[PDB]
């Protein structure tokens, strides 16, 4: 278990998950495999609370579980859930969750062009620029709304467009440590 | 059971969403074998 | 009654004595006088001396006598911070807010003094669990990003589809 893998997992869990998820990860870092029951006692979390976090971790496939069945000393059947970290599968999910944001960022660039600027104040409905000329009434000489017969404005749609632009630069900066860690874990 | 499906190999409740993805992955040709016109 | 209705008053009376501020230890016989248990059974005196007054986590044996254990209980702001640090370092777990209030009089001053150093987890029954705030690696984002993070559903995708996206975009 290279130290790079351990650090990479820690850096991502504390950034996009609550303290509950991070604490459970530390147990799996100290020991390669730990029983679900043992983890419950150490963390003192609720039975459902621990399962919910584990399900979320299992949902993102950051850790895998294997079931071992054995006969107890008293003869009753025992079903212990053993959890362990799968770095090979974990790294793919981190890349998947990062590329989608990058492609989402790329999508945000195209969304800005197709945003609907025209909107009627009465019915509070926004219409596309191409659709604006459809409602254009030659007699009035200005944009109008057929449902409301009211003037259509376009100044209110300009403000929210600039907000998305600021998120692009900031997203790339805060994500550099994750990208740098990924390059170190390619071996 | 009722309006919920159970999948056993162990046993996990099967939700409607969990089945949607498999159906999407089904190709058009596979539908013809199943006797369902894709279009 | 017998063997059960006498030992309790010894513990209860001892707890009240500490609240007066008397840290001085007390003898087995001395406590019996103030607890109106002078007629306690002979084999109860040895049982309390050998088991009850040593196994209990609130009884301190000092110079052969018994005194309360305020050191284990949190009675200062510094002790509160240290105790949580050990729990995180040793992975012992959190502590309910009620367990600290009884141990630490006017715990609100200590809890608020430490500020963000204490992580409060509210249970369904309003009970708050305290955890050490590990300030080693911290990271947070705006609610807009977090909401967008949730908007990207991931439990509704299989392994084959999830890994396919990697080669689809060329990574
Ligand atoms: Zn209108």
């Amino acid at each position: 278990v290279p130290a790079a893998l351990k650090r990479l997992a820690k850096y991502v869990i504390r950034g996009f998950y609550g303290i509950e998820h991070a604490l459970a990860l530390d147990i799996l870092i100290r020991n390669s495999c730990v029983k679900e029951e043992d983890m419950l006692e150490l963390l003192k979390f609720d039975r459902k609370q621990l399962r919910s976090v584990l399900n979320n971790l299992k949902g993102d496939k950051f850790i895998k579980c294997r079931m071992r069945v054995e006969t107890a000393a008293d003869g009753k059947t025992t079903r212990h859930n053993y959890y362990f970290i799968n770095y090979r599968t974990l790294v793919n999910v981190v890349k998947y969750k990062l590329d989608h944001m990058r492609r989402r960022i790329e999508t945000d660039e195209r969304d800005s062009t197709n945003r609907a600027s025209f909107k009627c104040p009465v019915c509070s409905s926004t219409f596309t620029d191409l659709e604006a000329n459809q409602l254009f009434d030659p007699m009035t000489g200005t944009f109008r709304c057929t449902f409301c017969h009211t003037e259509v404005e376009e100044d209110e749609s300009a403000m929210p467009k600039k907000d998305a632009r600021t998120l692009l630069a900031r997203f790339n900066e805060q994500i550099e440590p994750i990208y740098a860690l990924l390059r170190e874990t390619e071996d | 059971s009722g309006l919920e499906l159970y999948a056993e190999w162990k046993k996990i409740l099967l939700s409607p969403e969990r089945v949607h993805e498999i159906f999407k992955r089904i190709s058009d040709e596979e539908c013809f074998v199943l006797g369902m016109e894709p279009r | 009654g017998y063997k059960f209705g006498v030992l309790a008053k010894i513990v209860n009376y001892m707890k009240t004595r500490h609240q007066r501020g008397d840290t001085h230890p007390l003898t087995l016989d001395e406590i019996l006088d103030e607890t109106q248990h002078l007629d306690i059974g002979l084999k109860q005196k040895q049982w309390l001396m050998t088991e009850a007054l040593v196994n209990n986590p609130k009884i301190e044996v000092i110079d052969g006598k018994y005194a309360f254990k305020p050191k284990y209980n949190v009675r200062d702001k510094k002790a509160l911070l240290r105790l949580l640090d050990q729990h995180d370092q040793r992975g012992l777990g959190g502590i309910l807010l009620e367990d600290i209030e009884e141990a630490l009089p006017n715990s609100q001053k200590a809890v608020k003094a430490l500020g963000d150093q204490i992580l409060f987890v509210n249970r369904p029954d309003k009970k708050k669990i305290l955890f050490f705030n590990d300030k080693s690696c911290q990271f947070s984002v705006d609610e807009e990003f977090q909401k967008l993070w949730r908007s990207v559903t991931v439990d509704s995708m299989d392994e084959e589809k999830i890994e396919e996206y990697l080669k689809r975009q060329g990574i």
